[PDB]
Parts: C-alpha cells; sequence; structure tokens
C-alpha cells in the first residue's frame, strides 16, 4: 500500500492512503496525476509519495479554497477544467514578430480570436485569482491554463467548434479594469424627462450591437413607457480602448479610410453551420489575418465583422 | 419583457424577476424551439450571463432583450 498527496489549489495537501484492491475512483474520486486522468486505475508504488489533483467527493475545506481560487463553479468545473487541460496540452502557438497566435486544431479559431483580442486589452485583471494568475502565465508565454480554464468557465467542450463573440464577453464577464474608464448616455422624453445613465470601468470600453464608432455616438429614436418617443445619445467616453461587437455582418476593411480600429475579427462560413474564425490587426496601413498561425496580409477584405476594437476615447458632446 | 429575433418575431412573455438568465432561456425553451444552450440574450449593450439576476441587470418590464443565437467557429 503507497500514500499520496492530495490537493485542489497546489498549497494544501493531505494523505491519502491507499490499497491495491479497488479503482482510485472507487477509494477516493475523480483523479489526475500528472495530467492524466488515473480515477479507474488501481493505485500502484509509482504513484507513491506523490500529489494528486482531485476533482469531486471534496473535503469542507478544500471546498472552501475551490471557491476562493475559481469562484463559484459547478461541481463539473473542476474535471472539465483538469481534463481540458490534458486535452489541450498539444495545442501549439505559432510567433510571428512576437506576436502570438494560437495554431488550428480541433475546431480552436475562435479560441485564437478570443486570445489574440484579449492580448490587446490595456489595464485588464480577473478577479477570479485562478484566472488571474493563468492570465499572467499566459502571458508569461505559458498559455495552457488559460486555455484550458476560459473554456472551462466557457463550458466549451474540447473538439467542438464554439462562437467566439460570446466566449470573449463571459471572459471579459470576470474581468475588471485598472484604470478610469467612464461613458455617459443621456436619454430624453417631453414628459419623463432627461436621464443620465453612468456606466464606469470595464463596462464602459465593450458594447454588444454596435460595430462602428459613429454608431455608438448617433441619437436613438423610440417609444418611451408613458407611450411617446424617447431618445438615447452618448454625451462623455473617456476610455484606454474600446471594444464593439455585433452579428456577422459584411463589410470592406479599407486602409485608404484610415481606420480608427487596431483589430477585429472575422466570421467566414455560414451561420446556421459551423464556420471559421480569423483575428486581424492593423499595424503598417495593412491588415495582417492571424489565421490560427497562418499569416497573410491584405490592403482591403470583404468579410463579415463580429468584434471590434478600437482605441482609448476622449469625446464630449 | 419584450425579445427580439435579429430581423424577425418578436414575443414577450413575462416572469417574475427573481430569475436567472438560465430561467428566461429556460422559459424561452418552452414557448419558442431554441435550446437554452444555444440561446444568447444581450441587453442594453450586454451579454447576459447564467449567473446573474434580471433584477441584477435593472431590466424593467417592457424591456427588449434579444435573442441571437451561439455561433459555431471552428
Ligand atoms: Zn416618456
Amino acid at each position: 500500500t503507497i500514500e499520496v498527496l492530495v490537493t485542489v489549489d497546489g498549497v494544501n495537501f493531505r494523505t491519502v492512503v491507499l490499497n491495491n484492491k479497488n479503482t482510485y475512483r472507487s477509494q477516493l474520486g475523480c483523479v489526475f496525476f500528472n495530467g492524466a486522468d488515473i480515477s479507474d486505475t488501481i493505485p500502484d508504488e509509482k504513484q507513491n509519495g506523490h500529489s494528486l489533483y482531485l476533482a469531486d467527493n471534496l473535503t469542507a475545506d478544500e471546498t472552501k479554497a475551490l471557491k476562493e481560487l475559481y469562484g463559484p463553479v459547478d461541481p463539473t468545473f473542476l474535471h472539465r477544467f483538469y481534463s481540458l487541460k490534458a486535452a489541450v496540452h498539444g495545442w501549439k502557438m505559432v510567433v510571428c514578430d512576437k506576436v502570438r497566435s494560437l495554431k488550428l486544431s480541433d475546431n480552436n479559431s475562435y479560441l485564437n480570436a478570443v486570445i489574440m483580442t484579449l492580448d490587446l486589452l490595456k489595464d485588464i485583471k480577473f478577479v477570479i485569482p485562478a484566472l488571474q494568475h493563468a492570465f499572467m502565465k499566459h502571458k508569461g508565454g505559458d498559455s495552457t491554463d488559460f486555455i484550458a480554464l476560459i473554456m472551462a468557465y466557457g463550458n466549451c467542450t474540447f473538439g467542438a467548434p464554439d462562437d467566439a463573440s460570446r466566449l470573449l464577453h463571459t471572459v471579459l464577464a470576470k474581468a475588471e479594469l485598472c484604470c478610469s474608464a467612464r461613458m455617459v448616455w443621456r436619454e430624453w422624453c417631453n414628459v419623463c424627462g432627461i436621464k443620465d445613465v453612468v456606466l464606469q470601468g470595464l463596462k464602459a470600453c465593450c458594447y454588444v450591437g454596435v460595430q462602428t464608432v459613429e454608431d455608438l455616438r448617433a441619437r436613438m429614436t423610440y417609444v418611451c413607457q408613458c407611450g411617446g418617443e424617447r431618445h438615447r445619445q452618448l454625451v462623455e467616453h473617456t476610455t484606454p480602448w474600446l471594444l464593439l461587437s455585433g452579428t456577422p455582418n459584411e463589410k470592406l476593411v479599407t486602409t485608404s479610410t484610415a481606420p480608427d480600429f487596431v483589430a477585429f475579427n472575422v466570421f467566414q462560413g455560414i451561420e446556421t453551420a459551423v464556420g471559421h474564425y480569423v483575428h486581424a490587426r492593423l499595424k503598417g496601413g495593412l491588415i495582417l489575418k492571424f489565421d490560427s498561425g497562418t499569416v497573410s496580409k491584405t490592403s482591403d477584405w470583404k468579410c463579415k465583422v463580429t468584434d471590434v476594437l478600437f482605441p482609448g476615447q476622449k469625446y464630449s458632446s | 419583457i419584450f425579445v427580439k429575433t435579429l430581423t424577425g418575431k418578436t414575443i414577450t412573455l413575462e416572469v417574475e424577476p427573481s430569475d436567472t438568465i438560465e430561467n428566461v432561456k429556460a422559459k424561452i425553451q418552452d414557448k419558442e424551439g431554441i435550446p437554452p444552450d444555444q440561446q444568447r440574450l444581450i441587453f442594453a449593450g450586454k451579454q447576459l450571463e447564467d449567473g446573474r439576476t434580471l433584477s441584477d441587470y435593472n431590466i424593467q418590464k417592457e424591456s427588449t432583450l434579444h435573442l441571437v443565437l451561439r455561433l459555431r467557429g471552428g
């Protein structure tokens, strides 16, 4: 019989003594040993004295640590996170002129678009310790934790195609801004009156529904609750960057127009079927397309832009 | 509240806001064919995440949610 160290955080460990008459799961639970799910194996001297990562049948104490480290997650989160980590170990990043981009494999292009976009967001941090740390590692050159984690949080499944735009915003819902951003909407009606609606921080740098800067500022007419026209318009905006997202819509990206944006994502394919994501940036008056490790450049491009990233805003009306 | 499909049929179904976005999408699977899994609701420029509560988003009755179908990118 062997002894093994059981932890969920890599800081608190406990000794679990095991025999070799049932599987690890039978005696202990869902466990990973060096990345490998060995739950349905029988314990042997090789694993003696070693540390294991446990996914269910959690201690009361370990659960407390899970919540602190990862926040409130569903019970399957740990299994999904750890397994995704092993599944995705073989994914590769290619680096072009220091820009890192995820090489295409197992329908992961949507992730290449999410990560490459996140890599562009200045002054952001994650509230969840585990996510923040993984992120820092990601920026350190090791992206497995961050990638697996983001899939677990996004409830993605390895190998299955998934929505890029959707994941990007769940991920950001877990982030915070380290600097000051402010955006103010003014709504008005002759009977109800004027209303200032204020957003601060990350909330001030993202908007789903618009893909151009002009449209975000443009005056919007609708009907108020009282039975008349309610108007709405942006009256202040001070941000480090601006992320605008909308449905795959067809357009012409041109550098002659001398665009405002630094980068954008494009959805290639049909929408009722499975497509392909591409990340693109402007540096060089030219659009560099990062097609999942494959790099190409164009002057203009007929494409269906989804996500668009703008620089810092300093606007008053 | 009201929820509109992109260039499409817009229904309103009302349920007291105690409800989790999971549940609006859940009553959505019970009124229109689509599964909560594939439906992403957008309100006032924010994607609603399953964890938070309609009350949390300041959403008032007669407010407009937007149903967008989850894309598949590979
Ligand atoms: Zn009014």
